């Protein structure tokens, strides 16, 4: 069984945040329940609401003027609306149900961010931290990108399409004080393969449709 | 909502316990059930009816239940541990209550920091900002400080510091540190230097450049 969420990054204060949840190798109409928790960043779960498996709804009460959970049985897929969002609805929403047995994990999706503010979506810009002696430590050169001044969260980065994972370290993103975000992303590599093997990083910002892949080089220095 | 610790400590293939606190009308007449969730990631059931563990979860992972508190234990720590833990119940509406969250962290040996320095891209220049990167990497424990000097001025407040979670393999973290400029004020100075120190280190280290040297390639 798998969920996936879909739905926008960014809501305006005021407006109504969709989000469905589609469902793979189970019947929506077989779930004891289907529902939606919240996460705002750096704190803990809030449940939202359930749907139960004759279609009664039970949301949290702090929610409920504002919450509709329903589901649709000709795309397999249940969803949420909360209406009336404020920046404090801010928070990365999951869908999970619970298939097969009562006893059984429930299923998870992804999770996707929704950020409810006023500023406008941007893509990021995409720069190189290329190596150089600068960045080399004995055998080893660390090398990277930058992807800079974004809104809203979040970005994900991939090296060489997947194939490079070990020593990548991408680094939470920072919010600049100008309101828009900046992350880098690096992966320390042997010096001797600067020479030889191409990294790639591969940018993803979802919000803007904005998908970058950077080769980064070496540079040319003489200190 | 429920009360958990904020985080615990440990070495590896030792054990440690996380309580939750709650009150008679949640934990008190409910199950208890217990999450792992590594970053990134959507929470994973480790524990549920207060002491029972879902098929695939080793028996490292224990709950018991009393009165209006419960435990998650976990003997035999892995770095793969490095997590935060959460418990959930129900309350008086049997609707899903969840404690705040108990981050874990796995000890480990003191490891310096490697460092690096990166001079702004060529491109980025052309682009009207110099965003110049300090990356410290690998160390332990998480306690690190970075100053930036620009022609042996100190900076204050004009960089931004991010720390990864804890590395789910060897324990260690890394820290990048990006001092920020305009192309002007960029081309206006020579010497740009960042100062690391850290337990592991027996003085600091500085990693510098001069600008003018690099050219992209
Ligand atoms: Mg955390």
């Amino acid at each position: 069984v798998q969920l996936q969420e879909s739905g926008p990054g960014l809501v305006k204060p005021s407006e109504t945040l969709s989000l469905t949840c589609a469902v793979s190798g189970y019947s929506i109409s077989s779930g004891y329940y289907w529902g939606w928790i919240r996460q705002p960043p750096g704190k803990g779960l809030e449940w939202i609401g359930s749907i139960y498996h004759s279609g009664s709804t039970y949301y949290n009460p702090s929610l409920k003027s504002r919450v509709t959970i329903s589901v649709d049985t000709s795309k397999n897929q249940f969803s949420l609306k909360l209406s009336s969002v404020t920046a404090a609805d801010t928070a990365v929403y999951y869908c999970a149900g619970l298939t097969q047995s009562s006893h059984n994990d429930a299923n998870w999706g992804q999770g996707t961010l929704v950020t409810v503010s006023s500023a406008s979506t941007k893509g990021p810009s995409v720069f190189p931290l290329a190596p150089s002696s600068k960045s080399t430590s004995g055998g080893t050169a660390a090398l990277g990108c930058l992807v800079k001044d974004y809104f809203p969260e979040p970005v994900t980065v991939s090296w060489n399409s997947g194939a490079l994972t070990s020593g990548v370290h991408t680094f939470p993103a920072v919010l600049q004080s100008s309101g828009l975000y900046s992350l880098s992303s690096v992966v320390t590599v042997p010096s001797s393969s600067l020479g030889t093997q191409t990294y790639i990083c591969n940018v993803n910002h979802k919000p803007s449709n904005t998908k970058v892949d950077k080769k980064v080089e070496p540079k040319s220095c003489l200190a | 909502v429920l009360t958990q610790p904020p985080s615990v400590s440990a070495a590896p293939g030792q054990k440690v316990t996380i309580s939750c606190s709650g009150s008679s009308s949640n934990i008190g007449n409910n199950y208890v059930s217990w999450y792992q969730q590594l970053p990134g990631t959507a929470p994973k059931r480790l524990i549920y009816d207060n002491n029972k563990r879902p098929s695939g979860i080793p028996d490292r992972f224990s709950g018991s239940k009393s009165g209006t508190s419960a435990t998650l234990g976990i003997t035999g720590l892995q770095t793969g541990d490095e997590a935060d833990y959460y418990c959930g119940t129900w309350d008086s509406s049997l609707n899903p209550v969840f404690g705040g969250g108990t981050k874990l962290e796995i000890k480990r040996t003191v490891a310096a920091p490697s460092v690096f320095i990166f001079p702004p891209s060529d491109e980025q220049l052309k682009s009207g900002t110099a965003s110049v990167v300090c990356l410290l990497n690998n160390f332990y424990p998480r306690e690190a400080k970075v100053q930036w000097k620009v022609d042996n001025a100190l900076q204050s407040g004009n960089s931004q510091e991010s720390v990864t979670e804890q590395d789910s393999k060897d324990s260690t973290y890394s820290l990048s540190s990006t001092l920020t400029l305009s192309k002007a004020d960029y081309e206006k100075h020579k010497v740009y230097a960042c100062e690391v120190t850290h337990q592991g280190l027996s003085s600091p280290v500085t990693k510098s450049f001069n600008r003018g040297e690099c050219i992209d390639a």
